[PDB]
């Protein structure tokens, strides 16, 4: 599976709304400014050394998704299942969560 | 007792002391507009409040004793410009002697100076990570005593926070001058607000400081969740003391439908900044004049009103059935237009019977003037539905702990700055 992973090294996505379902996928170095992430779901999608910029998540089901290194700025997060274990070693400024889904606290994995 | 106490009068600031005290105005230091008494400086070279007392009154004894009080609202510090960032809001300091009030993140700090050089810190720290804060951005009573004897003391809302010997402080020499002004701040986007500043010429004891809250408080004006005046026809998130992670909701419009309790909150992040809560959460209640005989928009206390509930950004009105089963009156949100005879009229109270300062109750009124009760919450299989209830009235009877009868009235803030 992890043979399988798809890369897109660097990124630059600006004023779209950009739903989808992607699996097994690393994003490394992409600068998202004002996105709308509405409806998504995530399978073992890795955002990496990316930046998002007024951004906004709405509906986001997320099944071992992680941001590493990764900078928000003035982005909500409503109605997602983006807990406080998929941001490892990130920065949120001016960010909120707003409707959190019903969750595990740690990541259990979704088989 | 009082030297020095700036209060304000017709366009201008004056002392009530019996000292006459010059007080120079830049011209870019602000005023409220519904109570001017209180005073905002921001962050520029003009935002000046220069006050000028007498000679007859310079603190340059050996063990004279004096202290000063003052209300301040300090807003959230939003990035990490703003860490370790001592900067002075209050200065009387002339050639490296006397005292200061200054600000860093999450504190405030009292200084005293001697000749000597010698420096004596009390400090007030609050936290930011909390889920809510009686401190961000809500008005603070803060009162200093100094016993040149003993030790120095802060006091933060009438209570004993910090104290430090100052025994070993030998001669203090202030300032003719007293400025306040932010001095030192590296944000451009920082102020701050402060009204009713008192000088005192001895050491306060808790009973007179007690009594100078009481007295600077208000009592029998309602006041919002930052601490401003409660004003009708204006939109306030609702929060319940008893239960702070939830807000108030409604599911549907009328007789059949009910309006709880949910949660949780949500929150507000600024990674190593802040990690409070949304405040902006809920339903909003605009409160209507139904007796009100002043002409103000200011809520005083027992003034029957009406209460609105802004459902989809429609007008919605608060009321409930008195004749029902159980002593649990179950409030519901009802057309303007329909909600003919029911209990509607609310009576809003700022203290007690006895007269003790509380936070805001609402108690729900026919037209025959009968007490349904204090508005609050219940829970009906495991959902907290709002509630009139007696029940809280006879524990008031029984002076018992009151739960859930006590609400928090939150409008939308500049220094919060949560994004609704
Ligand atoms: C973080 O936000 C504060 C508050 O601004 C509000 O909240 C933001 C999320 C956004 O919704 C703004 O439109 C809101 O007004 C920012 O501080 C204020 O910024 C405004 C300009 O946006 C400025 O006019 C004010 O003077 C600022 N107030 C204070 C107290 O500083 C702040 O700039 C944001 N953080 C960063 C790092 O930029
Ligand atoms: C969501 O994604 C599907 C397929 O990826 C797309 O057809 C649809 O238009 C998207 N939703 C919205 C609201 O555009
Ligand atoms: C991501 O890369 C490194 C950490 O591995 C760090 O130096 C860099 O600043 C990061 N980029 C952002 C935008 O945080």
């Amino acid at each position: 599976y992890a043979s399988r992973t798809k890369v897109f090294p660097g990124e630059r996505v600006e004023h779209v709304t950009f739903n989808f379902t992607l699996e097994n996928q690393i994003h490394r170095g992409g600068q998202y400014f004002n996105d709308k992430f509405i409806g998504l779901r995530l399978k073992s999608v890795s955002f990496e050394d990316s930046l998002f910029e007024e951004c906004y998540f709405e509906d986001v089901t997320s099944s071992n998704t992680f941001f590493r290194n990764c900078t928000f700025i003035n982005t909500v997060f409503y109605n997602t299942d983006l807990f406080e274990y998929k941001f490892v070693n990130s920065r949120l400024i001016n960010s909120t969560f707003l409707h959190n889904k019903e969750g595990c606290p740690l990541d259990v994995t979704g088989t | 007792t009082s030297i020095l106490s700036i209060v304000y009068k017709k366009d201008d600031l004056i002392d009530l002391s019996r000292y006459g005290a010059k007080i120079n105005i830049g011209d870019r230091v602000y005023y409220d507009s519904i109570d001017k008494n209180q005073i905002k400086l921001i962050n520029l070279e003009s935002s000046t409040i220069e006050v000028i007392l007498k000679n007859a009154i310079v603190y340059n004894s050996m063990y004279e004793n004096f202290s000063t009080s003052f209300w301040i609202k300090i807003p959230k510090y939003f990035s990490k410009i703003n860490l370790n960032n001592e900067y002075t809001i209050i200065n009387c300091i002339e050639n490296n002697s006397g005292w200061k009030v200054s600000l860093n993140y999450g504190e405030i700090i009292w200084t005293l100076q001697d000749n000597k050089q010698n420096i004596q810190r009390v400090v007030f720290k609050y936290s930011q990570m909390v889920n809510i804060s009686d401190y961000i951005n809500r008005w603070i009573f803060v009162t200093i005593t100094n016993n040149r004897l003993t030790k120095s003391k802060i006091y933060i809302n009438g209570r004993l926070i910090d104290q430090k010997p100052i025994s070993n402080l030998g001669n203090i020499h202030a300032s003719n001058k007293i400025m306040f002004k932010l001095d030192g701040c590296r944000d451009p986007r920082r102020y701050i607000m402060i009204k009713y500043f008192n000088l005192f010429d001895k050491e306060l004891n808790e009973k007179e400081i007690k009594d100078l809250y009481d007295s600077q408080s208000n009592s029998g004006i309602l006041k919002d969740f930052w601490g401003n005046y409660l004003q009708y026809d204006k939109p306030y998130y609702m929060l319940n003391l008893f239960d702070p992670n939830k807000y108030v909701d409604v599911n549907n419009i009328g007789i059949r439908g009910y309006m709880y309790l949910k949660g949780p909150r949500g929150s507000v992040v600024t990674t190593n900044i802040y990690l409070n809560s949304t405040l902006y959460e809920g339903t909003k209640f605009i409160i209507k004049k139904y007796a009100s005989g002043n002409e103000d928009n200011i809520v005083r206390n027992n003034d029957r009103v009406y209460i609105n509930v802004v459902v989809k950004n429609k007008e919605y009105r608060l009321a409930t059935n008195a004749s029902q089963a159980g002593v649990e009156k179950i409030l519901s949100a009802l057309e303007i237009p329909d909600v003919g005879n029911l209990s509607q009229v609310v009576v809003m109270k700022s203290k007690d019977d006895q007269g003790i300062r509380n936070k805001c109750k609402m108690n729900l009124q026919d037209n025959n003037g009968n007490d349904i009760g204090f508005i609050g919450f219940h829970l009906y299989d495991n959902i907290a539905k709002l509630v009139a209830s007696n029940w809280y009235n006879r524990q008031v009877g029984k002076a018992s702990r009151t739960f859930g009868c006590s609400w928090e009235f939150i409008p939308v803030d500049d220094g919060w700055g949560e994004s609704s």
